[PDB]
């Protein structure tokens, strides 16, 4: 018998700003508890200020990011150069998705860049289609040690003014970038304990209309 | 994932929780299932997301395009009876589904739909489709009238939504509410089902289940 | 529909400062019952680019063939299109990559593990994986097979990251490969003592050194402890 | 599979079907109709697999109603039947099973008589003076063959048929809350709102 | 029809007649001029307008960020083979992780024009291309006939005054080719070059349409007001 | 159901029982397990009756329409290739065991052609679920070089221990013997045992003595003018 | 079923026996599996016995149509189409051949193709199912380089320890011989070697 | 009138369509062939009809597998096409055999398709003269083949317009050595009677492109002389003719 | 289940001296419940006479198969078809599906008219020519039949003998059994005249 999936692991955080948005992932690559590869990249830039990740099993991740970049070569010709936006891009790989659902893709993906308000942009995705535009998200082997702790620092949930007794919410934060360098950062060196397929590499893409930010850091390799 | 909507003389209240799940934890808290077909036309995603989300949107090719052709809109019948064949086909090829296109024509009068996986097109005028579907259905008919007014029956809408929280698993989250009127949805707002909870405790008395 | 009928141990590989060390055994079992001896695994293409096939040998002749075609194909028209638009192994990868995901797809897998080995006409190294999920990476040390985590952890333990690379000369990259061999040789079952290995060097090109054996083992201990430790 | 009986009566054919539809554990509606008139004289109801029973009623009305603007004239009963059969024995060796059981009722004013056929889902056309599909077929045929006689007055097939519904309720452990009535008959083809 | 027919015939003079009638679509085209140095293939091109009150014909096509064709003729016919360059690069792309080269194209094409020859219900296209590129082994100027015939040119035209174009660049081809890294030079005399190729149509900076490719830079195509710096 | 098939020097002899069964009951205690290829290239079918007659006929057309073709006589490889071919391309989902014999102007010949599209050739071969019986009797009594009378007696003696020790063997035996260059006989009924016994009585029974419920008459004949 | 080719100085003789089972019961003892598919290209078959009866006539065909257009192919080129119908039903076909046979100038030359078929040259080469007990036999007391009469006695011998130990191995041994000088069968019977 | 299709006949045994393609070959360019003992010569007469073309970056001489010189004239992009069909039928012999395609072997499929184009109204025939050969293990080889589908062994072959001369020089070349010559010896000879064949055809100017399929020098696989060897030969010829 | 048996139905079916006779009950159940007692399962074209037996719709859907077969025969030849043909044709159209095949057990009874002499043939379900010129039966209770009509059968019997042979031995085998029964129509038939009698027997 011959079954095609796999699993290859790793996990990412897309992290929606109000100009800006940031993806993150671990580099790190295994095959049960064999160690496949400390540093290649999961996270992809796919030209025109979208980054792509599909993570999940590798196999297919490969194939369905080749599929959008040959899907910006296609507008830039066909449409004569317009910019292709985080939002018709969105729906654009649902299809690419769904064609290919009677043999299923595995891979969660997660898109991200801004759009024409200059708002922070992320989109997630589940296996077999779908997609819900939400201002975090995470996916991947360790994103339910990350999503709880992510909804409660930076939606600021579950918190109230003190001294009235949960009868005012705490009031909301204003995203800047440098504050969320910081945060991922320290979320991550948490989930990398904890849990066994993460580690070694950070790498984290930072989208600004500016152009687009490579800012790698290490954890450790424990 | 509880899905419902009502026939009253004011139009259909269209009523939804924004919690899904996958595995045993909740996979989003925003995930709206308001599905726009078509500014006329609603769909509630129940049943995989997936399958529902994007033959929803494709259905919404074939109603703008029937629009072209024929200078009318499409009816709540033959707009349903376009969804069911398709289904239909991938009947021994494995889909899921469970919409109901919600819509009010003026040759029609307010019309639901319920469609299933299965190919039932079957009509209706209280149709509650999910995982608690039995805890809609409860709160939904004792406190039915076709003399209702529309400030009652988003107000009715709200605690069948809550009554479908509080005993699902699976629902909560937040509320959406939609009143379709001939002149198409005017959108009721967000509100969450956590902030919602107390205020009903506090009016109605209700909820003499959970401790004070 | 298809699973492994015949099949190779392990193919191992290291990076070094000026390119690639690849090597791999040269059996070819038939489940417990050693059926061939004598058979290379070890396959060049181009040269200055080895490919190292894994897995079944059924399927290693219908890649061997696919190989020999591509630079058949690229050899094509005029002669500075052999001389400088000749294949790299970033082409060869590429190339074997995308078949075999083709085949996983529609269910009828070719199964191996294959590992490509080069340097490139820009002067820099490449070691890289694919196999019959389709699943690519690139890494400084590689495996395939039993050797994934067993030969590769003292390679690893050499050069460690990229940057150890300019540190490590090419007669301690040789020293790795056949202590290496020798693990193999000793604690997997399917193993045989001959092997062959090659050197891509970018100043010299390929170098192909055959038939070397698997010497200076240790065997002398096994007279100083008896019995399941019941029985002296 | 729920009610749907037949009793063919002196003149005429009275078909009887569920109200209720329940798919999944809910009943979702209570109201529902399985029937639709095919041609101005023939009735068919139709009861079997979920879904499969929507689509495959309405494939009938419109092939039957194709054939009946082409000659503007109307099939026989014996006519229409015969097509329903030849369908379904395609789709038992076909790759996709359909499984609808139906009673096709209908007067013909040519022969003169009601006429009353029972088609399972395996294919089988047979004539009959009263019929039945599934689980309410198992209480009613031995009922309806103790008071039936050769003819009986319209009123009369009625209210035997109100004993077999009656009779339905207490013993199935379904509810089905009871039935719509429709009569098929020479003057052409109404409905009893008594039930 | 006598000789003279479908693509099927001989001919006692050893020619097909659709071969050369498909060369007049050129002829009845606007001018086109094309010119390489080994560090940047620049081509220079004349649209045309059909009054005042429409605009200007695209004449070149970009087909990668590396290479680039523009067409001479027929502009149903060269949407045929631009989307068919474009295809077979990104099939070069995705399968061997690698450019097409410029040189192997023309060899692809080559046998695309031919099958319309071969069969009978065929035509040949009535188009040629100007196809610029610069790879992994330089820059190419090609130039490809209704004929099939792929040629490898320092600098060529085709057109209407296409032999004014070639005996400017007579003259000045061994200035052009011993200018290296400085694209402008090579921009300039192109300018110079289809000057000599005006039916009074003037040079104008809105009827002339640049498109460049570099060693350093890529495929880029100038237009309106990004021509000015020449003109 | 022994069908054996016996080389002999002057050409080859097959016998056969007539029993053929199904499950427990015997359904038919005559029929002929003896087909006909060809005039003199005469074959026996063993396995699913069914499966054995169609291919026979099937195969028997073609070999037929061949021998017109060539305007020769057929030979035995003609009809024994094209068997071989047909049932592999279902992959033995065809239950034929047939024996196939016969002579022709290059010789005698007898081959055996399993379900799935093997082949065997000996000098005496049995098919059938009796074999094992006729099989025991054939490798002592044989020997190389028969004559005819002899071959016709070790062929009838060896269906006899198949009667005698398989149940779903039995009936007459038949025979049909092919000889290069002289015409081939066909010997139905060669020996016959397992006659039936006269019944103890007989059990006619006079009218009436069933019950009628109604009478009419159906009437067979065409439509004629009244 | 056991069978056995090895190369010798002026050729090559391939080594098969008769007995063949499907079962307990051996369907005929006096079977012949040493099979022509050209003049001087000889097989032998091992494996399920329609599935190499098939394959075989398949590339009966295929070769000698290579002799009527093109002159006759080597052991080579034989070898490589029985390969290429394994390779491409490996998903259904049991079938392991031996492909052994005389070309003028390399003299005999022996390949196996395995189960999952893929070209293999050899000194020599068994396969079966009877012949996997004398992979010992054979590799200890091969002489590379023999004479023609000293590979009779050799396989004659190695073929009898091969039937000691497996059911599905008895009667007659048959012998091909393939030479320049032509073909010739051998033929030993059990009381000729049992003895020794 | 018998011009309407190419599967008609003339009472003469003329079949036009197919002699009028033999006027487009000759409206080619010299090439030769040159079937020497260790191998195949095969040049190639490339015309620089402008100054303004690049010379030594076209070929039109193309190899076909790796031991299969094939070098055309007549209409350029119709062999382009012939080349081209024969690099797959080539491959299929190589995967379905392992061996590379025999050269006789590859004579006979370019030869069945070029036949089938005067079988079928469908098509056009080509009017090429193609000519190839090369080494294989059963020795080298030469074959011209003709528009017609039509081919013969050569012991020297030639096509193009100074065709009456090449033809000529190779019967004398054939009469100095009946043993016949090194393919070494050959790459001078292939450059001085192209150069003869010229004569006729002075207008223009032109590039010599030489090609060599030996078992002694290029270990049987089909290379292309080059270098200091090329600007030899074309010294070589020059002092002939002068 | 098994398909045959879903339904039942037996034929039974011997020879005589200048007739032949075929019988069948009248019992169409689906499984348990008895669904109607009428419903001939013999049909009869031109004067040859088709007993057919097995699955409930195969009764139906293979009776009119024959029809459309038969009738292109008659057409064209311009004659009515001869029972042996008829036989030929069963066992062509029961083969014609052998993967996803039929479920029946035909009985084909008649007198040949270019000769004057009975001809009876039996099938299986993949059908193949069962012969006889003694007896045939086919059904379900096709196996108490066959040792029914051995012990009462006698070579050579007379036309209203062969009658009160093949009503007994039926009777007897059908109330012996769940599946047939509830009446049976037994057809004796002549060279020039075919008489159809119901059968007053056993309905529980």
């Amino acid at each position: 018998q011959f079954n095609p999936y796999g699993d290859n692991g790793g996990t990412i955080l897309g992290i929606a700003g109000e100009d800006f948005a940031v993806l993150a992932g671990d580099t790190r690559n295994i095959t049960d508890y064999s160690i496949n590869s400390r540093y290649e990249p999961k996270v992809f830039d796919c030209g025109d200020n979208i980054v792509m990740s599909a993570n999940g099993f590798a196999a297919d991740g490969d194939a369905l990011v080749k599929r959008f970049k040959n899907s910006v070569k296609w507008y830039h010709f066909d449409h004569n150069d317009k910019k292709l936006s985080i939002n018709s891009a969105a729906r654009n790989i649902q299809h690419l998705l769904y064609g290919k659902r009677f043999f299923p893709y595995y891979v969660h993906t997660i898109i991200a860049g801004l759009d024409e308000d200059g708002k922070g942009a992320v989109y997630s995705f589940d296996p077999v289609g779908s997609y819900e535009r939400e201002q975090c998200r995470a996916g991947g082997a360790a994103a339910s040690l990350i999503m709880p702790f992510l909804d409660n620092q930076v939606n600021f949930k579950n918190q109230y003014e003190p001294g009235t007794n949960g009868k005012v919410k705490k009031p909301l934060k204003y995203l800047s970038v440098e504050e969320v360098i910081k945060l991922v950062r320290d979320s991550f060196t948490s989930a990398t304990e904890r849990h066994i397929q993460v580690g070694d590499g950070l790498e984290i893409l930072i989208v600004t209309k500016d152009g687009v930010r490579k800012e790698f850091y290490e954890l450790k390799r424990d | 994932t509880t899905t419902l909507a009502f026939r009253f003389q004011g139009g259909i209240i269209v009523a939804v929780d924004s919690r899904a799940t996958a595995g045993n934890w909740v996979a989003s808290q925003t995930v709206k299932k308001v599905i726009e077909i078509n500014p006329f036309l609603l769909g509630t995603m129940a049943g995989g997301a997936a399958d529902c989300q994007f033959w929803e949107t494709w259905l919404g090719s074939q109603c703008r395009l029937h629009e072209l052709r024929e200078k009318e809109r499409i009816s709540v019948a033959a707009a349903s009876k376009i969804l069911s064949n398709l289904v239909y086909q991938y009947k021994g090829a494995g889909l899921s589904m469970g919409t109901m296109i919600c819509g009010y024509t003026r040759k029609e009068g307010p019309t639901i739909y319920y469609v299933d996986s299965d190919g039932t097109r079957l009509k209706g005028d209280i149709f509650c489709v999910g995982s608690g579907q039995t805890f809609a259905y409860g709160v939904l008919d004792s406190n039915y009238k076709w003399d209702l007014s529309v400030e009652d029956a988003l107000y009715l809408g709200k605690r069948s939504i809550l009554a479908a929280a509080h005993r699902d698993a699976y629902s909560g989250g937040s509320v959406n509410l939609y009143h379709v009127t001939e002149d198409g949805w005017i959108y009721h707002g967000n509100h969450d089902v956590g902030e919602l909870f107390w205020k009903v405790k506090e009016e109605e008395g209700s909820f003499n289940n959970v401790i004070g | 529909t298809q699973q492994p009928i015949v099949t190779g141990t392990s193919v191992i590989s290291m990076k070094y400062d000026n390119g690639v060390i690849i090597a791999a055994d040269n059996l070819g079992s038939y489940g417990s019952l050693l059926r061939f001896n004598g058979v290379e695994r070890l396959i060049p293409v181009g040269d200055n680019t080895v490919v190292g096939i894994s897995g079944d040998i059924s399927d290693m002749q219908h890649i061997e063939r696919l190989l020999k075609d591509l630079v058949t194909e690229n050899a094509y028209d005029n002669p500075l299109a052999d001389a400088e638009e000749a294949l790299e192994p970033s082409y060869i990868f590429e190339y074997l990559a995308t078949v075999m995901y083709q085949r996983r797809s529609k269910m009828n897998p070719l199964w191996n593990a294959i590992i490509v080995a080069g340097v490139q006409s820009n002067g820099d190294q490449f070691l890289r994986y694919v196999n019959l999920l389709g699943v690519t990476y690139s890494s400084p040390t590689l495996a395939t097979g039993f050797g994934a985590h067993m030969a590769n952890p003292l390679l690893r333990k050499v050069v460690d990251r990229e940057s150890d690379i300019p540190k490590t000369t090419v007669q301690v990259a040789e020293e790795a490969i056949v202590n290496a061999m020798r693990v193999l040789y000793y604690r997997d079952a399917r193993s045989s003592r001959n092997f062959s290995l090659a050197i891509i060097d970018k100043n010299t090109g390929l170098t192909f050194k055959k038939n070397l054996q698997v010497e200076n083992m240790k065997w002398d201990f096994a007279k100083d402890i008896k019995g399941y430790g019941t029985q002296k | 599979m729920d009610i749907i009986l037949g009793i063919r009566v002196q003149d005429s054919v009275i078909l009887a079907s569920s109200k209720a539809v329940t798919r999944g554990i809910s009943v979702l509606k209570d109201s529902d109709d399985k029937t639709r008139q095919l041609s101005p004289h023939t009735l068919m109801s139709f009861a079997g697999e979920a879904g499969d029973t929507v689509q495959f009623a309405e494939y009938i009305q419109a092939n039957i109603q194709l054939y009946s603007i082409r000659e503007d004239y109307e099939l026989s009963p014996q006519a229409v039947s015969s097509f329903v059969r030849q369908e379904l024995a395609k789709s038992i060796r076909s790759r996709r099973p359909y499984q609808v059981n139906v009673l096709i009722g209908g007067y013909d004013k040519k022969k003169n008589k009601p006429e009353l056929y029972q088609i399972d889902y395996l294919g089988t056309k047979v004539e009959l003076p009263y019929g039945a599909h599934g689980y309410s077929g198992f209480y009613t045929f031995s009922l309806l063959d103790h008071h039936y006689r050769p003819d009986m007055t319209t009123e009369e097939g009625l209210d035997l048929l109100k004993l077999c519904v009656q009779e339905l309720e207490k013993r199935m452990p379904m509810d089905f809350k009871g039935v719509i009535v429709k009569i098929v008959d020479k003057d052409g083809i109404r409905q009893v709102d008594d039930f | 029809n006598n000789y003279d027919g479908d693509t099927v015939t001989f001919s006692p003079t050893g020619r097909l007649f659709q071969v050369e009638y498909a060369l007049e679509a050129i002829k009845q085209g606007s001018v086109t001029v094309g010119l390489r140095s080994n560090t940047h293939a620049v081509l220079v091109a004349l649209k045309r307008n059909a009054d005042e009150l429409s605009s200007y014909q695209k004449k070149i096509i970009k087909c990668d960020e590396h290479m680039g064709l523009s067409l001479a003729g027929l502009a149903p016919d060269a949407r045929v083979l631009s989307n068919y360059l474009r295809q077979q690069c990104n099939y070069s792309s995705l399968v061997f992780n690698r450019k097409l080269a410029v040189e192997r194209a023309g060899h692809l094409l080559c046998d695309k024009a031919q099958k319309n020859t071969q069969s009978y219900g065929g035509r040949p296209y009535g188009v040629g291309l100007l196809i610029i590129g610069y790879d992994k082994s330089g820059a190419h100027l090609l130039e490809f006939q209704p004929s099939g015939n792929v040629t490898e040119l320092y600098g060529t035209a085709i057109g209407a005054r296409s032999q004014g174009a070639k005996t400017y660049l007579e003259r000045t081809l061994d200035t052009f080719i011993k200018i290296d890294g400085n694209p402008d030079e090579l921009i300039k005399a192109g300018v110079e070059a289809i000057s000599q190729s005006l039916r009074d149509e003037s040079l104008t900076v809105d009827n002339l349409s640049i498109a460049i490719v570099g060693k350093d830079t890529p495929f880029t195509i100038y237009d309106g007001e990004a021509v000015a710096k020449y003109i | 159901t022994t069908i054996v098939g016996v080389k002999f020097n002057n050409g080859v002899v097959i016998a056969a029982d007539t029993r053929s069964t199904q499950g427990p009951i015997v359904a038919d205690k005559n029929c002929a397990k003896l087909h006909r290829i060809s005039p003199k290239i005469w074959c026996a079918g063993a396995g699913t009756a069914a499966d054995t007659e169609a291919v026979t006929q099937l195969i028997g057309s073609n070999i037929e329409l061949h021998s017109l073709y060539t305007s020769r006589e057929p030979r035995v490889v003609s009809a024994l290739q094209m068997l071989k071919q047909h049932l592999f391309k279902y992959q033995g989902h065809i239950g034929a065991y047939l024996i196939v014999a016969g002579v022709d102007p290059t010789g005698s010949h007898l081959f055996s052609i399993h379900a799935h599209g093997s082949t065997d050739v000996g000098y005496y071969l049995s098919l059938g679920s009796g074999s094992l019986a006729a099989m025991a009797v054939l490798e002592s009594h044989w020997k190389q070089d028969l004559t005819k009378e002899e071959a016709i007696k070790l062929a009838s003696d060896a269906i006899q221990a198949g009667i005698w020790n398989d149940l779903g063997s039995g009936s007459n035996v038949d025979v049909c013997v092919m000889e290069i260059g002289k015409d081939a006989e066909y010997l139905r009924n060669y020996l016959t045992p397992n006659v039936r016994e006269e019944k103890q009585k007989s059990y006619k029974f006079p009218r009436g003595t069933t019950a009628v419920l109604k009478e009419s008459i159906v009437n067979i004949c065409d439509i004629q003018e009244e | 079923t056991s069978i056995m080719a090895v190369t010798f100085k002026d050729g090559v003789i391939l080594g098969a026996d008769s007995r063949t089972t499907t079962g307990a019961y051996i369907a005929n003892r006096v079977t012949d599996k040493l099979t022509r598919v050209h003049d001087k290209i000889w097989c032998c078959r091992s494996g399920s016995a329609a599935d190499t009866q098939a394959i075989a006539d398949i590339v009966q065909y295929h070769l000698e149509l290579y002799t009527s257009q093109y002159g006759t192919p080597s052991t080579e080129t034989a070898a490589s189409v029985f390969k290429e119908l394994c390779y491409e039903n490996k998903d259904n076909l049991t079938a392991g051949i031996i492909v052994a046979g005389y070309d003028d100038k390399n003299k005999g030359e022996v390949y196996t193709i395995p189960l999952g078929g893929s070209v293999h040259k050899l000194p020599y080469a068994i396969a079966g199912s009877g012949s996997t007990f004398i992979y010992g036999y054979c590799d200890k007391n091969f002489r590379e380089n023999m004479s023609k009469e000293e590979t009779v006695d050799f396989i004659k011998h190695s073929l009898s320890q091969a039937i000691k130990w497996d059911g599905s191995s008895g009667g007659v041994i048959r012998m091909v011989v393939l030479t320049a000088a032509g073909v010739e069968r051998l033929i030993f019977y059990p009381d000729e070697y049992e003895q020794l | 009138g018998y011009d309407l299709s190419n599967s008609v006949f003339s009472p003469d045994g003329r079949n036009f369509q197919v002699e009028y393609a033999v006027k487009a070959v000759e409206n080619g360019t010299t090439s030769i062939g040159i079937k020497c003992n260790d191998g195949v010569v095969f040049a190639v007469e490339k015309l620089i009809t402008s100054k303004l073309l690049v010379p030594q970056k076209n070929v039109k001489i193309q190899v076909v597998d790796r031991h299969i010189g094939c070098v055309y004239s007549g209409l350029i992009p119709d062999g382009r096409h012939l080349v081209n069909r024969g690099r797959e039928e080539a491959a299929s012999f190589k995967k379905l055999y392992k061996t590379p395609i025999p050269i006789p072997a590859f004579a006979d499929r370019l030869g069945q398709y070029v036949q089938a184009h005067t079988l079928y109204n469908s098509v056009r025939p080509f009017g090429v003269s193609t000519i190839f050969g090369g080494v294989d293990k059963n020795g080298a080889h030469l074959y011209m083949l003709e528009p017609s589908g039509s081919y013969w062994g050569y012991k020297g072959a030639a096509t193009g317009k100074g065709r009456q001369s090449a033809k000529a020089e190779l019967e004398k070349l054939v009469d100095h050595h009946p043993e016949g010559l090194s393919a070494r010896e050959a790459v001078k000879q292939a450059a001085k009677i192209i150069y003869l064949a010229h004569e006729d055809n002075k207008e223009k100017d032109f590039e010599l492109e030489i090609s060599w399929c030996s078992l002694s020098e290029t270990n049987g696989l089909h290379k292309f002389v080059k270098g200091d060897l090329l600007q030899e030969a074309i010294d070589f010829a020059q002092k002939e003719i002068n | 289940s098994d398909p045959s048996s879903i339904n039942g139905g037996i034929v039974v079916a011997m020879t005589g001296k200048d007739c032949v006779a075929i019988a069948c009950d009248l019992r169409l159940g689906s499984q348990s419940l008895g669904v109607s007692n009428k419903f001939e399962k013999i049909f009869h074209y031109g004067h040859v006479f088709l007993g057919i037996t097995g699955l409930a719709t195969d009764v139906t859907t293979l009776n009119e198969m024959f029809r459309y077969k038969t009738n292109l025969y008659k057409l064209k030849e311009e004659r009515a078809i001869e029972p042996e043909t008829f036989t030929q044709l069963v066992s062509s159209s029961l083969y014609e599906r052998r993967f996803g095949p039929y479920f029946v057990g035909p009985v084909v009874a008649g007198i040949n008219s270019k000769s004057g002499k009975p001809f009876i043939a039996g099938f299986d379900l993949i059908g193949c020519i069962d012969e006889a010129k003694d007896f045939i039966v086919s059904g379900t209770a096709s196996d108490q039949l066959f040792g029914m009509c051995e012990s009462l059968y006698e070579p050579n019997l007379e036309p209203e003998d062969l009658f009160e042979t093949i009503s007994q031995a039926l009777l007897n085998a059908a109330d012996r059994d769940a599946l047939s029964g509830w009446g049976a129509v037994v057809y004796i038939i002549k060279k020039d005249e075919v008489v159809k009698r119901y059968l007053k027997m056993r309905q529980d």
